């Protein structure tokens, strides 16, 4: 019940990294879309 | 763990808000660049078409 | 003389909270400064832990962990709920009588 906070702070960081992955995939997706637009 | 599970569900709501902003950014960029694709299409078409037309006018006149 | 007085004051300050801070950090070995929840450790008296845990029972059910795992002399009652909700719970524990 201190370890529960510890491990879900760890997986809280993991959930932030999941959102981070979603962000960077969206950015390079929009970049490839703009590349097709320029072509 | 109750209250920091609620804090981590607020974290999943931040994931939710970030994917909202992700989809919103993809649609915003696609829409504005679609507007520019059609506008630049019509721009270069009508410009070179007007040059072609004026060349035909002055050619037949000469 | 200033260095000796500072070293003596540092030794006197370290003679009291060496084992308690180490025990709190050992129980809190992964929950120290990650930005989810604060952990207010209050060096309180012997086992009147329910008198402090009344405010934790007023707080969330499967959290607001307000207990003393070690340091049997001065009970390091760590209370971990949230950041802002645990700040309000620390105000409630100070209303019950507490000091982090």
């Amino acid at each position: 019940l201190i370890k529960s906070l510890a491990e879900k702070e760890k997986q809280l960081l993991e959930r932030l990294e999941a959102a981070k992955k979603e962000a960077e995939e969206r950015v390079k997706r929009a970049e490839a879309e703009a590349k097709a637009l320029l072509e | 763990s109750k209250l920091e599970a609620i804090l981590s569900q607020e974290v999943e709501a931040e994931i939710q808000a970030l994917l909202q902003e992700a989809e919103a950014k993809a649609e915003a960029v696609k829409r504005e660049a679609e507007e520019k694709a059609k506008a630049l299409l019509q721009a270069r078409e009508r410009a070179l078409e007007a040059q072609y037309r004026a060349a035909l006018r002055r050619a037949e006149s000469a | 003389t200033r260095q000796k007085q500072e070293l003596e004051e540092e030794l006197a300050l370290a003679q009291a909270y060496l084992e308690p801070l180490e025990r709190l950090a050992a129980l809190a070995h992964g929950l120290d400064k990650s930005p989810f929840l604060r952990v207010i450790p209050f060096l309180l008296t012997e086992k009147e832990l329910p008198l402090v845990e009344e405010a934790l029972r007023k707080a969330l059910e499967d959290r607001y962990l307000l207990a003393h795992e070690a340091y049997a002399g001065g009970v390091a009652a760590l209370v971990v709920v949230h950041r802002k909700e645990v700040d309000q719970a620390k105000a409630a524990l100070s209303r019950a009588g507490v000091a982090e």
